[PDB]
RNA sequence: AAACUCCAUAUAUAUAAUUUUAAUUAUAUAUAAUUUUAUAUUAUUUAAUAUAAAGAAAGGAAUUAAGACAAAUCAUAAUGAUCCUUAUAAUAUGGGUAAUAGACGUGCUAUAAUAAAAUGAUAAUAAAAUUAUAUAAAAUAUAUUUAAUUAUAUUUAAUUAAUAAUAUAAAACAUUUUAAUUUUUAAUAUAUUUUUUUAUUAUAAAUAUGAAUUAUAAUCUGAAAUUCGAUUAUAUGAAA
């Protein structure tokens, strides 16, 4: 189980012939956006292992780009059981890190979480 | 009690060889950003792929070298940047570039360029900008050559020497 | 402030219209042959002069593609999708199909090889690339008095010309009349001497009956006549193909208005209406190997139609006329549309593509040197979604990422 | 018959009952069954096959329940008149149900049985220690 | 919809005799809306409070035997009394 | 000050008969870092840089001391002094707070093609929060010849809620269109660019931008919409 923003990405990674499904349907079809992809197949590209390994994403939560990203994130840790030695040369990479990166909250005076509304001197 | 497998430490090894592969072509993908306006990524990744692909049909050779290249000649190596001096003259000095700020001053002037072109469609435009730049005609090469000129001029000015 | 060399459209206009194909590799590649496809079973194909010739003219080769990429569209034969099509196009005893598939899978091209086929098989084509022309109102039209439908006297001029073109005239004149024919004269030369043009039964020809120029009002009169005069005859196979019918099955009512404004539906034309009654066991051809091959576009809209005409979804009968127009479900299950699914491709068909268009010199200096080749053919597979080849073309070339 | 109870308040709520039959589990035969499901309309679920309604009309809970009771007995003996009314050519509308499965979300999809492993699974490791305790 | 009109609208009438609900297929303006309308003026009464609460004035009834101080009361007492002393008192009321 | 705190994160345990299911979750209880270790390179046993291996390990919120500004508040409320007590206290009906020369801030919408509009039902993808002074689903009717959309009416299915409703998120992505633009159209031919090409004919500073201003008709809330409210339609189409 992979996260990031609001998604969550449970991922079923198994060793037949590499091929996709993400939440029941074609890789293609559910992500548009080729770097969605692109970022998905990462882990397996680290390895040379893009090809040996079926994956069965099933995601959850948030829009694309992120949800692509946590089964990217879910895809390194499931990858991580079927080699430990690998599991050093994916951290370098930096796929086995969970990417905190959080949406601010509104705070009170502020528009939005940084951006204040116009200043006046005079 | 570990116990790694033959083939999986087969595996490692043949791994370890190999370096770490790059997620992103770093100048490609600076340029997007740039091109980018309102966290519109993709719009600003498809104008300038259809770019490069225009690019690549127009002559045949590979458009993201064609274009790395193409900045390279471009990018002023340094900039003559203004300082106040003590409240005095304004002595101008050389001051040397980062590859970024290089090719960010080669960029604005492509797309300045590919605004004169006709066509309704920016990523035309482009496109067409690029191709001439490959083959070798542009105002932005002109005013590269009098920005080094002008960094020519105040030799000495730079401090550490 | 524009020259005649200078690019003004936009992007996938330019791509398919400015001939940035001129600057390209010449690549001696294999024919497409039926009778032959056991030479050249999963390798690319070059077509044959004669099939590009008609192809062209029918309009299968298409703008979003990237038939740029080379001197001349090519294709791959399949085993899976291709071949097989062909193979139950020859056996079935109906030969009536719907080529249906996910978005980029290769239905065009698919379409593009069975009129290759036909052309060498000795056959006339009737292709209707794009009913969005005839279906959506941007051409005359009228109210026909004899044929209670509304003609399209524009389109019409054009598809008749198409067929004209598409096709030889040594196949197309081996078919005499079997009715006479009068028709309204519209030529610059003999307009006072010739006001009405005739065709008589044994001693005029199909050819002939095909360059006739009317005006307007009788030129919906000539293309019915035309269809009659093909379903007549008996010498020469008839293959009718429509590619992008979902937008057909879909836009119902056209945005033509009659004199109350109000729109017309699709059955009210005469084009939409013909292509109905052709698709349907109405207009039967006399011939056999008279076929009619249909094509969805990823493209149009998607609504329970095509799936409830087809093996697929039971009949709701409470959902809207928008999203189900039962009437062209009916028309379908009449006339027995056997639909043809379009695979996506294997690994080794990517691989070859993937060679192909090293050899021609499409792929990125980065994806070639430096790099395993199967570890970037499982890559391409990968970032295709499995072998959406349309989808690998574009990751191949327009990714630049 | 779900009675609900506020304890140390007392909420407008406690009087709500709410009746939930299966339909297939009342005793109808099939025409009537039919007839039964188009007059209960959005009440009739189709996926699960239930048919349930709450009544508030009433002041008081057990009112309520004898209302909702007596709606049913009256639904029943619709469905078994058929006497110049058999509802046998109007279809099934779910719409309302169509709606609320569109409202929430679906997880259909599952793991491919053709693409499991079991060889590749791991396999029972021997532990001699617990086998020799094992003399039970 | 293929299936007819009429029916429907038989259906949906049979419908409304089952349950209570009415059935207007004409659709005109009946005033169900403005009956229908849960009425909600005993909430709206209780918003300030229970009047009958226990005051300093009930704390003398209850328990005489506790001689009890109102603070607040005094206080008040003691300002009129100083008011008064110093000439700043109230001026006497009107009648007319 | 920092720290303990909250949110968010990672892990573990517990609970949920996996129909209130979202277990890809929720929530109690822990543990976790103000990260650690080592090799080198500069400056003097340590401290910054670099490299490496170990890790999920990277933020935000609350908290803003003393004093000062006789800073703001007697219109949240209370109290001192002072003034009013048939009036400066209390109730009703209407009007005003919305007046308009110039001026000043904050915003909103704009001035079109790296950007606007149509469309997209095996309904692409969220979160957070509300619903007994309610949330209002499906469906029918009218605007509107199909229907969808949008807006009202008709009438209340379900739920006072991990169960039903508000609510098929929207950009995205895809086809289509787009004046300025004879950078297009349509009549002929033309053809291996055919949703297109070439030839020859005719196609002669605010729009098919914007949405201010106004006219009429309807609808909504309310007992009541004139001053003075909110929608929808048909027109109006400033400035920029
Ligand atoms: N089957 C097949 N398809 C190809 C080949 N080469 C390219 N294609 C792709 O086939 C696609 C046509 O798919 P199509 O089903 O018409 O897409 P749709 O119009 O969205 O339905 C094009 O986009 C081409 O890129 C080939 O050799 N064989
Ligand atoms: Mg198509
Ligand atoms: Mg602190
Ligand atoms: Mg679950
Ligand atoms: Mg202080
Ligand atoms: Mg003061
Ligand atoms: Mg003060
Ligand atoms: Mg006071
Ligand atoms: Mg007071
Ligand atoms: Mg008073
Ligand atoms: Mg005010
Ligand atoms: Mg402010
Ligand atoms: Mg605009
Ligand atoms: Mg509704
Ligand atoms: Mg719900
Ligand atoms: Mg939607
Ligand atoms: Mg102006
Ligand atoms: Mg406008
Ligand atoms: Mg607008």
């Amino acid at each position: 189980v992979g996260k990031r923003k609001s998604s969550t990405a449970k991922v079923f990674v198994v060793r037949g012939t590499g091929e996709i499904l993400v939440n029941g349907r074609q890789l293609n079809d559910y992500f548009l956006k080729m770097k969605d992809r692109e970022s998905i197949m990462y882990p397996l590209q680290v390895i040379e292992s893009v090809g040996k390994y079926n994956i069965f994403a099933t995601t959850s939560g948030g829009g694309p780009t992120g949800q692509a990203e946590s089964i990217m994130h879910a895809i390194a840790k499931a990858l991580v059981v079927f080699n430990p030695l690998l599991k050093s040369r994916l951290h370098k990479a930096g796929v086995l890190t969970r990417d905190y990166r959080h949406v601010e909250r509104k705070k009170p005076g502020k528009k939005k979480a940084r951006k204040m509304p116009t200043w006046v001197k005079r | 009690k570990i116990k790694p497998t033959a083939e999986q430490l087969a595996q490692w090894e043949a791994l370890k060889s190999v370096p770490i592969p790059p997620r992103k072509n770093a100048t490609l993908d600076h340029i997007t950003n740039m091109i980018m306006r309102h966290g519109k990524k993709e719009k600003a990744q498809t104008i300038l792929s259809r770019a490069l692909y225009l690019v690549y049909c127009q002559t045949r050779q590979d458009p993201i070298q064609a274009l790395e290249k193409s900045l390279d000649e471009l990018a002023p190596l340094m900039m003559t940047k203004t300082f106040n001096t003590g409240v005095a003259k304004a002595s101008v000095i050389p001051v040397p570039l980062n590859k970024r700020q290089r090719n960010r001053i080669a960029w604005n002037w492509i797309v300045q360029s590919a605004n004169q072109r006709v066509s309704s469609d920016f990523a035309v435009r482009l496109g067409e900008e690029l191709t001439a730049i490959a083959k070798g005609t542009s105002s932005a090469f002109e005013k590269r050559d009098q920005i080094h000129k002008t960094a020519i001029a105040h030799r000495a000015y730079i401090q550490l020497k | 402030r524009v020259t005649p060399g200078s690019l003004y459209k936009n992007w996938t206009n330019t791509t398919h219209t400015a001939q940035l194909q001129q600057t390209a590799v010449p690549l001696a590649l294999p024919i497409f042959n039926f009778d032959d496809i056991s030479k050249t079973l999963n390798k690319v194909v070059s077509y044959s002069n004669k099939q590009y010739k008609s192809l062209h003219h029918l309009g299968s080769f298409k703008k979003s593609q990237f038939n740029e990429l080379f001197q001349k569209p090519v294709c791959l034969v399949r085993e899976d999708a291709t071949n097989s099509f062909l193979k139950k196009l020859v056996s079935h005893p109906v030969k009536k199909f719907i080529i249906t598939g996910e978005p980029g899978v290769g239905k065009t091209v698919l379409l593009s090889q069975a009129h290759a086929y036909a052309v060498d098989s000795k056959q006339i084509i009737i292709n209707i690339s794009y009913p969005e022309l005839f279906l959506n109102g941007r051409n005359d039209f009228s109210y026909d008095d004899d044929l209670k439908l509304f003609i399209q006297p524009m389109y019409l001029k054009k598809l008749i010309r198409k067929i004209l073109k598409a096709n030889d005239p040594a196949l197309l004149k081996s078919i005499e009349l079997s009715k006479d024919y009068k028709f309204s004269n519209a030529n610059p030369k003999n307009a006072s001497v010739k006001p009405f043009v005739t065709l008589n039964k044994t001693k005029n020809t199909v050819l002939d009956l095909l360059s006739v120029m009317t005006h307007p009002h009788n030129r919906g009169k000539l293309m019915k006549a035309i269809i009659d005069e093909l379903s007549v005859q008996s010498k020469v196979p008839i293959m009718f193909t429509v590619d992008n019918f979902s937008k057909v099955l879909t836009t119902a009512y056209s945005a033509y208005r009659n004199t109350e404004n109000k729109q017309i539906y699709s059955l009210d034309l005469q084009m939409g209406k013909l292509m109905m009654d052709i698709i349907s066991g109405e207009t039967k051809f006399a011939n056999g190997e008279s076929s009619t091959i249909l094509a969805i576009s990823g493209v149009d809209r998607t609504n329970k139609t095509l799936p409830v005409a087809l093996g697929k979804i039971p009949v709701d009968p409470y959902v809207t006329r928008y999203h189900y127009e039962p009437k062209f479900v009916e028309l379908l299950q009449k006339g027995n549309v056997t639909e043809f699914e379009v695979p996506k491709l294997n690994k080794q068909e990517v691989n070859e593509l993937i060679d192909y268009y090293k050899q021609s010199n499409v792929l990125l200096d980065k994806d070639i040197t430096g790099k395993k080749w199967e570890n970037l053919i499982d890559e391409k597979y990968f970032l295709s979604g499995n072998g959406n080849p349309r989808e690998l073309l574009k990751s191949l070339v327009l990714s630049h990422r | 018959y779900r009675y609900t109870s506020y304890v140390g308040e007392e909420h407008p709520n406690s009087r709500k009952v709410v009746l939930s039959v299966k339909t297939k589990e009342l005793g109808l035969e099939e025409k009537s069954l039919h007839k039964f499901r188009i007059l209960a309309r959005s009440r009739y679920d189709h996926t699960t096959d239930i048919f349930k309604m709450s009544s508030d009309k009433f002041e008081h809970a057990s009112q309520n329940a004898r209302y909702l009771h007596d709606i049913l007995q009256r639904l029943l003996a619709e469905s078994k008149d058929l006497t110049e009314d058999d509802f046998s050519d109007v279809p099934l509308d779910t719409r309302h149900t169509i709606a609320k499965s569109l409202r929430k979300k679906k997880r259909d999809y599952e793991f491919p049985e053709h693409w499991k492993r079991p060889e590749d699974a791991p396999k029972k490791k021997f532990d001699i220690v617990d086998q020799l305790l094992s003399t039970l | 919809m293929n299936v007819p009109k009429a029916r429907l609208l038989k259906v949906a009438e049979l419908s409304a005799k089952i349950f209570d609900q009415n059935f207007n297929p004409s659709g005109i303006r009946t005033g169900s809306k403005i009956l229908n309308e849960r009425l909600k003026g005993p909430s709206v009464a209780s918003y300030y409070g229970n009047p009958d609460i226990l005051k300093f004035r009930h704390l003398k009834t209850l328990y005489p035997d506790i001689e009890f101080v109102d603070l607040e009361e005094q206080y008040r007492l003691s300002m009129v009394e100083a008011k008064k002393r110093r000439g700043k008192g109230a001026p006497k009321k009107m009648k007319k």
